[PDB]
RNA sequence: UCGGAGAAAAUCUCCGAAUGAUUAUAACCUAGACUUACAAGUCAAAGUAAAAAUAUCUUGACCCAGAUA
RNA sequence: AACGAGCUUGGUGAUAGCUGGUUACCCAAAAAAUGAAUUUAAGUUCAAUUUUAAACUUGCUAAAAAAACAAAAUCAAAAA
RNA sequence: AAGAAAUUCGUAAGGAGCUAUAGAACUAGUACCGCAAGGGAAAGAUGAAAGACUAAUUAAAAGUAAGAACAAGCAAAGAUUAAACCUUGUACCUUUUGCAUAAUGAACUAACUAGAAAACUUCUAACUAAAAGAAUUACAGCUAGAAACCCCGAAACCAAAC
């Protein structure tokens, strides 16, 4: 583990924060809210 | 100037203020983003994409291109055949303009080598130089050289302004003595003996008309004479010369270096040149 | 890791140490020399140059001895210097047929021989050879002497 | 601080240990040894005699030479009869 | 082809081109025509005399060979009477 | 004065000779430097280049990875191909497995060794030296010879000269550098001091200003000069040759 | 993803070491001492990539050649699986014929 | 390399001849290489394209421009096009024109 | 443990703000925080509106009685003028 | 596999060739072209040489083995 | 406790023209599946297309009369 | 595809490595699995002091709780005074074909998990009829730098043990 990326926590919030308004697990799950951000988009 | 007037204004140069020429790196691009990722520049499944497309030349299983051509001996022997590096009366006068090949003294492959006007490469089966017409008419210098090979009106320039062109064979291995003498005297090993042309370059190097190293010298005078009508000059008597003694001067055909005899140690480090005294090893060498 | 001296070695260093050095200087002598034994199952070359018939030019030669393989039976026997020849060769001689596996062996003899030093007779295996490196020693004294 | 002595080669004949193991065999060959006369000249007290070759190497010369370069006197016969066949 | 040879870790000739086309300096490349001594009693005489000639390759022919030899057949040869001294330049070419 | 002879074209470059003896010795004489050594056009490329080389060329990486045939067991078949619902596996050890071999890794101990043509680096020699003189970080000096060897005397006479936080000094050889000067930069982290064969584009840029003393000068013009009218190497220089020493 | 929830200690750098200070020195031992040592005899490395550059393939192969006779039975069982592996790549895999 | 030794007639039979003295009083001076030649040099590249490279320009690389377009101007019929590389010290011109730029110089005394 | 600095720091700075929310801070007065000087201030007060103010009168408008007693108080452990008198008229 | 005829150039409808006999014996060399993925396949002025212009009619690479000079 | 031929380790990162996968942004251009050979038709090589850079000069559409078969594909001066 | 030799040259403690899914398989060849050869793990975290009572730090993952739901629909968007009602809108990746309402794969979270080389071309410099720190190339070339070509998966085959 030479290199690590060490930013993962702040790219996961910024899909998370546009999909806060959702219900269900798209709202929390970064696999689901992603795809819901889109089409909102 | 006034670059210079402008580093004067300018903060100090360090390692924190460096920068490449512009444009002299290219950036390299991973395969990470959605343009250069996905295929990743390799297109759809197959054989040329995972990576084990076949060899090159093969053609899909038709009798590729470089095999259904008759065979030929073009290249037969070619890593046996002599090699001549060409020196143009051209190339000879302008070094002797700039002082790079010094006229005074008889000019030999070493002197030729030793000015970088020529660049001697025994590996690659170079076996010496052949003087080149090119520059004849233009060439006004009288000098006294030593060329393995060299053609007619190549002659004809030199003797006409009342030079010496002589030709002689040097072997693969005495060659490469001759074209770096120092990097074989710190070796600590005796002078080599220059050995015969084979059979093959035997008549070249015997003939006057090639003014030829082993050529009978009473034949000489009949094959200036007649060279000198052919193009139109008047031979010129090089007796009659003040510097006859350089033109004239001629390495023994066992001998490599002028003054140094077959058979002696070049002690650099001394200044010295330690001679043999046994009879035998006298003998060998002297034949 | 690496180990100090290459593996090669590692039998000259064995003799160099412990009661090994110990050991008789004319013995070890011996023991480290390597001498090829006198070509028996192959031709030498006479020469160290040849001219290459294809390209008609000098090329050197050398002699490669042949892989021997010697059956501890033979330790018990006198063969002059004979043994066996693993190895493969073509079917009909040429090499587009198949590659098959093939020995050469020694034809082996019992002869009973005479030691005039040692005043005894000994029934030995021996070959053909052996027989004849005896009489061109002029005796079997000679031959083991020698 | 004050940098370290700068790099330098060894500055006279060397003749490596025989004895040892980890030599290597090109330094022992009597052609490494001569590197060392020319060189160096004197001071690498190699036995100026031993420049030369001895006198069973002189007959391998020798020998040698007869076969492979004949003298020029054979060459220009031998070119001869060719001619004479020839013609 | 051989990229990266195991022992000197180079790229390796093949010396099927070696053995059947020839590299002028300036590029190019020479070759014989298939079935020149082949079934003679059956071909015309304008026929032969196509056969027999030296014929140069294509660009995509050469940038083929080129791949396939080294640098070493590619090297300016100062052979002394070269038959090909004259073909190793070309002249008044604009292109 | 230059001892080559400068081109005719080119006026000469001056600087201050400069003493260590005392503080106020700032004058003591004025010295001709070569202008093809200390005026030649300024090149910061070159310079990045050198200083590129002098730091990538000595590099060698000692990382390394196992790859999946170098990690311990992996052998067998986890399982059977078929009639499980599981992906398809042929060793535990893979690149997808936990504790498995590294698929793109670094391969062993690497080198960076490479060699600039040595005109260019000889360049970069004499662009660098430019720019101290320019820029009025270069200060000539006839000797070395300090009055004291306390390390406090050096760093207050850089202060009181305007030198900067940091200091390079040359001195034409290691064996006759005076014993004063030894013993003050011996124990200074940014006082150092080095022999004329010592010096280098890398630490003419890592301290701010550069003392040569007027011998370190005259041997410096010398071996740069001479590559711009010599030939290309027949032999390795280390070889006799007719002129070179 | 996680974090850290306190600041990692303070990374101190010494950069006027003896190392840092004169890292460059006797880099121009040649041109500015007679040509007597090449500046890759300075190099500090591996015996068989001083000096030298390769890619894998050529770095096993010359690594084998140095100490290839010095080296461990499971090194060596490695080191020559590993050059069959490079081999076969370089030579019969890729996109570029 | 050594340097050229004095002839009694110039031009030398080769056609080298040495830098007049005095120099020249333009604003611009071009230096001779190692081997005491005008540093003018035959270029090509992508095969097509031809160029002629004036190195070692001292002084106002811009002056030697306008000198330069002026004087291959009547030849061409038109302004030739030329890139100066300031950093360098070169006068790159684009097709040959090294053996008029050759005598040029030589006129001028560089 | 991840290599770095940078990430761990760029976190602080989210927990100082969650923590503002959780307990959010008491409001403070303007003057207690940096970039402050009264007299400037003042006078961008009165060029603000884009009128003209004697300046001395203008400070005794902002103080307050209840100011002066606190600042009397800590004294205690100039008497100047209050705004009583420019508040009536 | 190639050639000839129709559909009329995509698949369909038909015949033939793996030569044959005749012979004036039909040379060498060299512009410009046709055809063509490559490979193979076509036509040919001028010059020279033989003779006293002419070949008429209707097809398998490389390697490797041979034969004579 | 999976025998048309046991199991284990090594050869071994076996090979797979087959299936799956192949990780940030932005700007731009962009085909095909026509032809040819191939134990070749689930592949590959060449032509053809596309593309990037460079050199310098005509290109696209349209194109009369007149021609090659004929009441629009070739060819195709001047023009625009 | 393979690949020499003659011959020449040669005197010398560190890390732009890993930091608990990484680095050795390793806290251990142990536990455990296998009749046997053999295969083969997981994990720990106070402080100066525990003869200070073994600490703290964090809206922070999925999952839950606090707090079940309230006509209507890829679950959002435009909006709105208003959470929902009204309006618009045939999940995603691969794949078919450039289409699917086909079809493959995905319960979710965290971590790990796949393009690598310099023959030719291009770009940036050094010197230039020569370039290169020996061996090489050269009818403007030569030297140096920069720029490139993946991961996982069989049935099999062979050697030696069991
Ligand atoms: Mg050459
Ligand atoms: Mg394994
Ligand atoms: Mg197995
Ligand atoms: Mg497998
Ligand atoms: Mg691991
Ligand atoms: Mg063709
Ligand atoms: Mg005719
Ligand atoms: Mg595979
Ligand atoms: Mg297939
Ligand atoms: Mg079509
Ligand atoms: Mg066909
Ligand atoms: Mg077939
Ligand atoms: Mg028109
Ligand atoms: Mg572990
Ligand atoms: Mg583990
Ligand atoms: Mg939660
Ligand atoms: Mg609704
Ligand atoms: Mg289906
Ligand atoms: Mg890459
Ligand atoms: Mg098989």
């Amino acid at each position: 583990l030479r290199n690590r990326l060490t930013d993962r926590y702040w790219r996961v919030q910024e899909v998370l924060k546009h999909a806060q308004h959702f219900r269900g697990r798209k709202n929390r799950c970064y696999r689901l809210a992603v795809r819901a951000v889109t089409r909102a988009f | 100037g006034t670059s210079l007037d402008l580093l004067r204004s300018l903060p100090r140069v360090s390692l924190a203020n460096l920068k490449p020429s512009p444009n002299s790196r290219k950036r390299e691009r991973r395969p990470r983003d959605r343009r250069r990722g996905r295929k990743c520049g390799r297109g759809h499944k197959g054989e040329r994409q995972r990576g084990t497309r076949p060899r090159l030349g093969f053609e899909g299983g038709q009798t590729p291109f470089y095999i259904r051509i008759p065979k030929y001996g073009f290249n037969e022997g070619h890593s046996f055949r002599h090699q001549y590096q060409p020196l143009s009366l051209r190339r000879l006068q302008y070094l002797i303009d700039l002082g790079r090949v010094d006229p005074t003294q008889p000019i030999d492959l070493t002197q030729l080598v030793n000015g970088r006007g020529v660049t001697i490469q025994p590996l690659k089966r170079d076996y010496g130089v052949q003087l080149v017409e090119e520059g004849a008419d233009t060439f006004q210098a009288k000098i006294n050289i030593e060329v393995q090979l060299a053609s007619e009106l190549a002659i004809a320039a030199i003797e006409k302004n009342g030079g010496v062109v002589t030709t002689a064979f040097y072997d693969p291995r005495s060659l490469e003595i001759l074209c770096k003498p120092i990097p074989f005297f710190l070796r600590g090993q005796p002078i080599p003996k220059r050995m015969l042309p084979p059979e093959s370059l035997v008549p070249y190097y015997t003939d006057a008309k090639n003014r030829g190293y082993l050529a009978d010298p009473a034949k000489f005078p009949e094959a200036r004479l007649e060279l000198a009508m052919k193009f139109g000059y008047v031979l010129p008597d090089i007796t009659k010369d003040e510097l006859f003694r350089m033109l004239s001067a001629r390495k023994d055909p066992r001998q490599i270096f002028f003054g140094l005899a077959p058979g002696w140690v070049v002690n650099m480090a001394d200044k010295k040149i330690l001679k043999p005294t046994d009879e035998n090893l006298l003998k060998y060498y002297s034949s | 890791p690496l180990h100090r001296y290459p593996v090669h070695l590692w039998q000259k260093l064995r003799l160099r140490q412990g009661i090994c050095a110990r050991l008789p200087a004319h013995f070890l002598r011996s023991l480290e020399e390597e001498r090829t034994p006198t070509p028996v199952h192959y031709k030498p070359h006479g020469t160290k140059f040849k001219i290459n018939p294809k390209n008609g030019q000098r090329e050197r030669v050398e002699d490669v001895p042949i892989p021997v393989h010697y059956p501890p039976e033979s330790q018990q026997g006198l063969w002059g210097g004979e043994g066996l020849i693993l190895g493969y060769r073509y079917a009909n001689n040429d090499k587009l047929s198949k590659r098959v596996k093939k020995v050469w062996k020694p034809q082996l003899f019992t002869r009973e021989l005479y030691s005039e030093i040692l005043d005894k007779k000994f029934t030995v295996t021996v070959t053909m050879r052996t027989l004849d490196l005896i009489d061109e020693a002029y005796g079997f004294d000679f031959y083991i002497l020698k | 601080y004050r940098a370290p002595p700068p790099p330098r080669r060894r500055p006279g004949p060397h003749s490596p240990d025989p004895e040892n193991l980890l030599t290597p065999r090109w330094q022992l060959t009597p052609r490494y040894v001569a590197k060392q006369f020319g060189r160096h000249g004197a001071i690498s007290g190699v036995p100026p005699a031993s420049l030369w070759p001895t006198p069973e190497q002189l007959r391998e010369l020798e020998a040698e030479e007869q076969e492979w370069y004949p003298s020029l006197a054979t060459m220009q016969e031998s070119l001869r009869l060719q001619q004479q066949a020839l013609e | 082809l051989t990229y990266c040879s195991t022992r000197k870790g180079k790229r390796k000739t093949v010396k099927s081109v070696v053995h059947r086309f020839l590299r002028l300096h300036s590029g190019l490349w020479l070759r014989r025509k298939a079935g020149y001594k082949k079934k003679l009693w059956k071909k015309s005489t304008a026929r032969k005399k196509r056969l027999r000639e030296f014929v140069f390759c294509s660009k995509t022919q050469s940038k083929l060979l080129d791949k396939m030899t080294t640098s070493f057949w590619k090297r300016r040869n100062w052979y002394a009477g070269d038959p090909y001294q004259m073909y190793h330049d070309r002249t008044n070419l604009r292109v | 004065k230059c001892e080559l002879r400068i081109p005719v074209h080119r006026r000469p470059v001056q600087a201050w000779v400069e003493s260590l003896r005392g503080f106020e010795q700032e004058r003591i004489g004025l010295a001709e430097l070569h202008p093809d050594v200390f005026a030649t056009a300024p090149r910061l490329d070159i310079v990045h280049q050198v200083a590129i080389w002098q730091r990538n060329f000595r590099r060698i990486s000692y990382a390394n990875t196992k790859t999946r045939a170098e990690v311990s067991g992996g052998g067998r078949k986890p399982w059977q191909q078929k009639g499980s619902g599981r992906a398809r596996h042929g060793s535990i050890r893979s690149p997808l497995w936990r504790g498995g071999g590294v698929a793109h890794g670094p391969r062993g101990p690497t080198s960076y060794y490479y060699m600039l043509p040595m005109k260019v680096r000889a360049l970069g020699l004499k662009v660098a030296l430019t720019v101290k003189l320019m820029q009025d970080d270069l200060h000539i000096v006839d000797s070395l010879e300090l009055p004291t060897a306390d390390p406090q005397y050096l760093t207050e006479l850089a202060q009181y000269r305007h030198w900067g936080s940091s200091v390079l000094l040359v001195d034409l050889t290691h064996e006759e550098m005076p014993k004063n000067v030894v013993a003050a930069t011996s124990g200074l982290n940014s006082f150092n001091l080095i022999p004329a064969v010592g010096l280098n584009v890398y630490s003419m840029l890592k301290h701010q200003t550069l003392v040569l003393t007027l011998p370190s000068v005259a041997f410096l013009e010398d071996k740069l000069l001479w590559q711009d009218s010599r030939y290309t190497p027949l032999y390795p220089f280390r070889l006799p040759y007719s002129d070179f020493p | 993803a996680f974090v850290r929830l306190t600041l990692p200690p303070p990374k101190v750098v010494d950069r006027w070491n003896e190392k840092r200070a004169l890292f460059g020195v006797y880099d121009n031992i040649g041109i500015l001492g007679n040509f007597e040592k090449h500046p890759k005899e300075l190099i500090k490395g591996p015996v068989w990539l001083r000096g030298w550059r390769g890619n894998e393939l050529q770095r096993c192969v010359r690594k084998k050649k140095f100490v290839g006779n010095r080296m461990f039975i499971e090194d060596l069982h490695n080191l020559n699986k590993r050059i069959s592996y490079l081999y076969k790549h370089f030579n019969r895999h890729g996109k570029y014929r | 390399i050594p340097e050229p030794p004095k002839h009694k007639h110039y031009p030398t039979p080769s056609g080298w001849q040495p830098p007049r003295d005095p120099l020249p009083s333009l604003p611009y001076f071009v230096r001779r290489s190692r081997m005491h030649n005008i540093p003018v040099y035959k270029e090509i590249t992508h095969g097509n394209r031809q160029m002629t490279l004036i190195r070692k320009v001292e002084g106002d690389i811009w002056a030697l421009q306008k000198d330069v377009e002026e004087f291959l101007s009547p030849l061409l019929g038109k302004t030739p096009i030329t890139q100066v590389n300031e950093v360098t010290g070169t006068l790159r011109i684009k097709g040959y024109f090294d053996e008029q730029l050759k005598a040029w110089l030589l006129e001028k005394g560089f | 443990v991840k290599k770095g600095f940078r990430a761990a720091f760029r976190f602080q700075k989210e927990l100082e703000r969650w923590r503002l929310l959780r307990c959010p801070p008491p409001p403070v007065r303007r003057s207690e925080k940096p970039n402050w000087d009264y007299h400037a201030e003042v006078q961008a007060f009165g060029s603000r509106l884009q009128e003209t103010f004697s300046l001395d009168l203008l400070k005794t408008a902002f103080i307050n009685s209840c100011y002066i007693k606190s600042e009397e108080a800590k004294r205690q452990s100039l008497n100047l003028k209050d705004n009583q008198e420019l508040f009536e008229q």
